[PDB]
RNA sequence: UACUAAGUGGAAAAGGAUGUGAAAGUGCUAAAACAGCAAGGAUGUUGGCUUAGAAGCAGCCAUCGUUUAAAGAGUGCGUAA
């Protein structure tokens, strides 16, 4: 229920919290052959790859002690790629995967939790 | 569009309509559709 | 977009995958050359239906559904699961898991092992 | 993927030429011919590199410059 | 729902008036008109940039008139601003269609001479001799005329001949 | 089809089946059962429609009961005749069944295959039928 | 006739069988507005007749359709290209061969089975059977 | 004071029904539940009898697992599978 809600909540901005990392990417027609293409990617990596509840969403980034309350975990097919521990391959192998589509949709998030844009980041990450 | 007298949905589409104040069972086929059933 | 399964000795065979849009001897010495090392067994083949389509053809290893027959040293592969048929050794199961590891949605042995657990249920003979 | 372009011919034989940039898959005669009025012409792609070595044998045996990935 | 469907007014050039039997709606696309039903225990008040329909009891047939009622003001409103249109592909072999006036007339199956008159507001074009496109001034006038013209001839199963609507298919019958 | 062994009297009074149930008032064996809403009587030919229908929609298991066994008679006066000659001419079995009268349970291959085959069993007889589960 | 469409038939032939046919003359019309062909190695011919022939009305060439001819035209000697290299060389040059040497380059290949020319007409409206005649002669 | 939409009243049933109204309950949700819609809706896997193939799904017999938020040897339609 909704304390199941929030307990949930508790451990994914915990989470967060601990793994300073975590971008958030929306994709159009999200397809599961291309989800899993990508999640064997990262294989063997933190990181996880869903679409998690819109208000269970932005209650967590609202209790995670992150960038904005509620700014953009609405309107859109919330695919969500919680970057786990270790980022770098994380944020490397979704950028590219960003590059490799036509666009893909910047929801929100940070390589460790200070924002900035996504052509600094697969520069900086290189 | 048959007639019966116990009308029990044999396919998917097997909806009911009390039109004009009469009752006509109607089907996506042209075949399953009925009539005072 | 259907899924095949044929002998790997030719890809002659076949005229749905021909009527495609790819020549006929193309794919047949393609796949006949790039399984010269071992031919003449079931092999699972993928293709996609593409307009121009040259050549868009792959091939996957033996396929493991049914497979176990081979490790279990039987053949007539069960229709129900009421008696078992034979003991295959646990460790060949793994080491078959394990070689079909990167294929699957497995991302560990043991998953894979759970996926063979799964499609051993049928042929009445599990992982023992 | 690997594939083959035909530079500069050699003998000056347009008529075999011709006939080369056909035997690839059937095209016709106007716009095969279209094609190799055009010095640079790509012969096909998205082939496997086995019979575009094949291409490329028989484009080196007739005789001309030959480029290739 | 659309008991609770909210109607947003373009007081830009599409204004509405009331008669509690004849609701005029301006707009670029000349005007609507719609027939109030007599004693409606419905209240439709226009406001600003939103239009609001409440009932003043409890009744059955009151839920299917605020249902009915936003319906036809939405219509109304895309009618007035945009409009309706639909394509129509005439597959046949020697069937065609022309216009002279307002009549219409055909090239279809029979030995006798086809022609059909075209209502007000239903603009059609016949860009080439088996396509069709009729833009019309409301939904119920550009349907029923749809249904008047697809009623001499309709395909069929065991062949697809007639006037297709552009967006329906058709199944296979075995024609020995 | 179900008959009794031995007959002492073979002409019993006509028949009434008015009343209430007064045995084999309820379901005490299966897991379903159904119940009649007024007081019928149920002959041979139907009997048998009813249990053939329910051998064939059963699978190949299911355990099913009958309350009940043909046991009354029903005379046939011959036709064509004037009035009074005695009684009519022996028949067919029959079985009398009350207002509000269990007659029929069902057990094994649970509740979906249990109704459809009790309604595969009403379906062959005038009784408005009323499906019940019997309760443990 | 209805359903008689000049490309359904040459794209049939070569999807059915891919005999190399080479269509020659192009007709005026689509199955109501039959009237006449446009020669590929002569001018325009109309045929006003709807049958029983007995006159062919000598036109040029309709000058919408001249492209129509040179394509064609830059093939058809381009088909009987296959028979010699100075052929090939008039082409490069972009000189036109002799009227006749084409016409017995097309018999040579039609009698070789090479390949084979397609022409149009209507039997119930009797037009351009004369030209078969001819073609048949040459 | 409730009901009517049948002129039921003002003849009849086997039967069947989101007909109407009332009552007794049972769950979730304004964070926006449900309907619809933009989509995805996947792999081992075309499991085997067999239809001069078993292939998801003519049918028949088993009737599981992996990732996922999601996917059932599949929910069905439908295809020669």
């Amino acid at each position: 229920a909704k304390k199941d809600k929030a307990q949930q909540v508790a451990d994914v901005s915990h989470l967060l919290s601990t793994s300073a990392g975590f971008v958030i990417f929306d994709y159009t027609s999200m397809s599961a052959i291309e989800a899993t293409s990508i999640r064997k990617k990262l294989f063997k990596n933190g990181s996880k790859i869903k679409v998690i509840k819109n208000n269970i969403l932005r209650r967590a980034l609202k209790a995670g002690k992150f960038e904005g309350i509620d700014e953009t975990a609405i309107k859109g097919k919330l695919a969500v790629a919680v970057g786990v521990n270790e980022i770098v391959e994380t944020l490397k192998a979704v950028d590219g995967v960003v590059k490799a589509k036509e666009a893909m949709n910047f929801v929100c998030g940070y390589f460790d939790n200070r924002a900035f844009n996504s052509a600094d980041l697969e520069k900086i990450a290189k | 569009m048959k007639v019966r007298a116990s009308v029990k949905p044999i396919c998917k589409d097997c909806k009911i309509i009390k039109r004009h104040q009469i009752v006509r069972v109607i089907c996506k086929t042209q075949k399953h559709k009925q009539r005072q059933g | 977009i259907a899924k095949i399964n044929l002998l790997g000795g030719q890809a002659k065979p076949g005229p749905a995958l021909a009527s495609v849009g790819i020549n006929m001897g193309e794919f047949t010495k393609q796949f006949n050359e790039k399984t010269k090392d071992k031919q003449g067994e079931m092999i699972p083949c993928v293709i996609t239906a593409y307009n121009d389509k040259s050549f868009d053809f792959i091939l996957k290893t033996t396929p493991v559904s049914i497979l176990l027959k081979q490790a279990a040293k039987l053949e007539k592969g069960a229709k129900n699961a009421k008696t078992i048929v034979g003991k295959i050794t646990m460790a060949k199961a793994k080491e078959i898991a394990q070689y079909k590891l990167v294929d699957l949605n497995a991302n560990t042995v043991e998953a894979a092992l759970k996926m063979v657990l799964g499609t051993a249920k049928q042929m009445g003979i599990e992982v023992i | 993927e690997v594939t083959v372009k035909v530079t500069g011919y050699t003998d000056n034989a347009k008529l075999a030429v011709l006939k080369l940039y056909r035997e690839i898959a059937g095209v016709g005669l106007m716009e095969a011919k279209t094609a190799v009025e055009k010095l640079p012409c790509v012969v096909k792609q998205d082939i496997k590199p086995e019979e575009a070595e094949e291409l490329k044998k028989r484009f080196v045996e007739v005789g001309a410059t030959v480029e290739i990935k | 729902k659309i008991g609770n469907r909210t109607i947003t007014l373009d007081p830009a050039k599409v204004n509405l008036n009331f008669q509690k039997d004849h609701i005029a709606v301006k707009g670029p696309l000349g005007q609507i008109e719609l027939k109030l039903p007599p004693n409606l225990p419905l209240k439709f008040e226009l406001k600003d940039n939103n239009l609001q329909i409440t009932r003043n009891n409890e009744l059955k047939q009151s839920k299917i008139f605020h249902g009915t009622y936003n319906a036809l003001i939405t219509n109304a409103i895309i009618g007035v601003t945009q409009g309706f249109e639909k394509k129509l592909r005439l597959v046949g072999v020697g069937y065609r269609a022309n216009v002279e006036g307002e009549t219409l007339n055909l090239q279809l199956g029979y030995s006798h001479p086809i022609k059909e008159k075209i209502p007000k507001g239903l603009t059609v074009k016949v860009e080439k001799n088996t396509e069709i496109t009729i833009s019309g001034i409301s939904k119920e006038l550009v349907g029923q005329f749809a249904t008047e013209v697809r009623k001499w001839r309709k395909p069929e199963p065991y062949k697809g001949k007639g006037v297709l609507y552009f967006d329906e298919v058709i199944v296979r019958k075995a024609g020995k | 089809m179900l008959q009794p062994k031995r007959t002492k009297y073979r002409k019993p009074h006509n028949v009434s089946y008015e009343g209430k149930a007064k045995g084999n008032s309820y379901v005490a064996f299966g897991e379903y059962g159904l119940v009649a809403t007024k007081g019928n009587w149920i002959d041979a030919r139907a009997i048998e429609s009813a249990r053939i229908a329910i051998s064939k929609c059963l699978g190949k298991t299911g355990k099913m009961w009958i309350r009940i066994f043909p046991h009354m008679s029903k005379t046939k006066k011959p036709l064509e005749v004037r009035m009074g000659s005695g009684k009519g001419n022996p028949e067919f079995w029959v079985a009398v069944v009350k207002q509000g009268t269990v007659m029929f349970e069902v057990a094994n291959i649970p509740e979906s295959q249990m109704i459809k085959a009790l309604t595969r069993a009403g379906h062959k007889l005038p009784v408005t039928w009323k499906i019940l589960k019997r309760e443990e | 006739k209805t359903g008689a469409n000049f490309e359904r038939s040459v794209q049939s032939i070569q999807q059915r069988l891919g005999v190399k046919a080479v269509p020659i003359q192009l007709p005026i019309g689509a199955e109501n507005d039959f009237n006449g062909i446009i020669d590929l190695i002569e001018e325009k011919v109309y045929f006003f007749d709807g049958g029983k022939e007995e006159k062919a009305e000598e036109k040029p060439i309709p000058d919408q359709f001249k492209d129509q001819v040179k394509q064609m035209r830059a093939h058809l000697v381009e088909e009987v290209a296959n028979f010699d290299d100075q052929l090939m060389a008039d082409y490069l040059e972009g000189k036109e061969i002799s009227i006749a040497d084409i016409k017995r380059c097309i018999r040579k290949g039609v009698i070789g089975c090479q390949f084979f020319p397609v022409l149009c007409g209507s039997a119930f409206k009797n037009k351009g059977i004369k030209l078969l005649l001819d073609a048949v002669v040459d």
